[PDB]
């Protein structure tokens, strides 16, 4: 028809990966399988995983933020009471 | 067209018809179906010794031919003869099964075989695409069941055995309760029978084989890609019937209102067949058959398909499983009348050919699992009796929403996922 720009996905039986060989897959009839009744047990102590590697790069940067976050507001409250209104005069303009 | 099976200590079947040779045979209860997944091949290697260039000599000096088939619920080994020498050929039985049963596994003998059933079923694995997807069909449709074990074994529980396994196995198998005796070609019954009452001496009688657990059907896939094979070769079934069914004549009549097809044959193209004004349109397959494999436990009925049209799989598989949603639904007078008169000459063209090696398989399986042959006159009768409502109702139980069974080697990324292959099983109503 009109052309076409070559990409890096085709459609399927040309999909546009390698030439695959020796590799054999199985499966099994979802209605063949345990009404979803089985994951506990097998796959409750499996799973909350994915989360121990992961909870150290969201909660390091969280940690900081919140702790940053909780200073200025403090330092903030404390100018703006009696006791610093000193200070406020000082850091001000 | 005769049926005279008469039990003395073992049991004789024979079915004579003047027409040049005969053939005898024994031919046992128990096949692949028996093995088990570590000593499966077994009865491929029996098979191949019984042929061997040292046993095959001492017949073809005598003027006899010899014979062997390994099937899943049985076995059967051949001799055919030239018909005044219906002697000479269990002369030749008896010298091998009981005699010669201790000298066929000569340590030189057993190597030279074992190692010539390696390139042999190597070769089968490496080549023969339709019939290795056909054989891995029914591993995944009857896995972990008697049934999913492969005629011709495996490489790896083949070259792992011994002389002690064909021994356990013969020791277990071969016996009488497990065996029937069979005479095809033209000899009569009481020619045989005679024969055979003649020598006494019963071997191992009283010993049954050894029990196990039940075939079973699970809707499941294998998918052996390969792209660097020329074509796609799918197989796809649902459980069909075991022999002894009461629709196992429905189950090999729908099979044949779909057919079989060959792109190439201008014939073929002109079949009374509404699939093909689907598939014809782009050349969706070079080929497809159907079929309804019946086994003493279960059966697969579906089809089988090659094609180099490798970016429509999809629609290779849709339309194919439309149509078969019509057995349910409109499958029509007129399909049926052509099934019936294409069962007939398919199912006659089977049970009367000129090779009694044939007959004698057909009925050596047949008297094995009923304890008696169903004359082809008899099936006619059976055939020309089923209606549409008959099709239906076992279509609507068999192939309706069903669970099903696929296989496939070659260029199959086209192949789409099972539960879209599977969803097609049915249509949408209100």
């Amino acid at each position: 028809g009109p052309p076409s720009g070559k990409t890096y996905m085709g459609w399927w039986g040309h999909m546009g990966g390698p030439k695959q060989k020796g590799i054999t897959s199985y499966a099994v009839s979802p209605y063949a399988q345990k009404p979803l009744q089985g994951i506990f047990h097998n796959a409750v102590f499996n799973s909350f995983r994915r989360f121990k590697s992961q909870f150290l790069y969201v909660l390091i940067p969280a940690g900081i933020y919140w702790y940053w976050w909780k200073n200025g507001n403090e330092y903030n409250e404390f100018l703006y009471s009696k006791a610093g209104r000193e200070e406020l005069e000082r850091v001000n303009v | 067209a005769e049926v005279t099976q008469l039990s003395n200590g073992i049991v004789v079947a024979t079915e004579h018809n003047p027409a040049h040779t005969a053939s005898v045979g024994v031919v046992f209860g128990s096949g692949a179906a028996n093995e088990n997944p570590y000593n499966n091949g077994v009865s491929n290697l029996w098979k191949n010794i019984f042929l061997s260039k040292e046993n095959s000599a001492v017949a073809a000096k005598e003027g006899l031919a010899l014979s062997s088939n390994i099937s899943r619920d049985f076995q059967s080994y051949i001799v055919s003869s030239l018909p005044g020498s219906t002697d000479k050929s269990l002369d030749f039985l008896n010298q091998s099964f009981i005699q010669q049963k201790a000298n066929l596994l000569s340590s030189s003998n057993f190597e030279a075989t074992k190692k010539s059933v390696l390139k042999q079923v190597q070769d089968f694995e490496d080549n023969d695409h339709p019939n290795r997807v056909l054989e891995h069909l029914h591993s995944t449709a009857f896995q972990n069941t008697p049934l999913s074990l492969p005629t011709r074994g495996t490489l790896e529980s083949l070259e792992n055995l011994v002389v002690a396994d064909l021994e356990s196995f013969a020791n277990n198998h071969f016996l009488n309760s497990n065996a029937v005796v069979v005479g095809t070609g033209n000899i009569k019954h009481e020619d045989l029978v005679n024969s055979i009452e003649s020598k006494n001496l019963s071997l191992q009688t009283g010993t049954k084989p050894v029990l196990k657990k039940k075939a079973a059907f699970l809707g499941s896939e294998v998918r052996l890609r390969d792209d660097t094979l020329p074509k796609a070769w799918i197989s796809l079934a649902v459980e069909g019937e075991p022999v002894n069914s009461p629709n196992y004549f429905v189950a090999k009549l729908a099979a044949q209102i779909f057919g079989s097809y060959n792109a190439f044959e201008p014939a073929s193209r002109l079949q009374g067949i509404k699939l093909l004004d689907n598939i014809q349109e782009y050349q969706l397959c070079d080929n497809f058959n159907h079929f309804s494999l019946s086994y003493k436990d279960s059966g697969l009925w579906g089809f089988s398909t090659a094609t180099r049209n490798v970016t429509m799989i999809d629609d290779l598989i849709h339309f194919t499983l439309k149509q078969w949603n019509r057995l349910t639904i409109s499958v029509t007078d007129t399909e049926v009348e052509r099934a019936k008169s294409l069962l007939k000459l398919q199912l006659g063209q089977l049970y009367e050919s000129g090779n009694p090696v044939n007959d004698a398989n057909l009925l050596g399986a047949e008297v094995l699992i009923k304890g008696s042959k169903l004359s082809l006159g008899e099936a006619f009768k059976k055939i020309d009796a089923i209606t549409v409502k008959d099709v239906k109702a076992w279509a609507g139980k068999r192939l309706w929403d069903q669970d099903i069974a696929i296989a496939g080697t070659g260029q199959i990324e086209g192949l789409l996922d099972y539960m879209r292959i599977r969803s097609d099983m049915s249509m949408m109503r209100w």
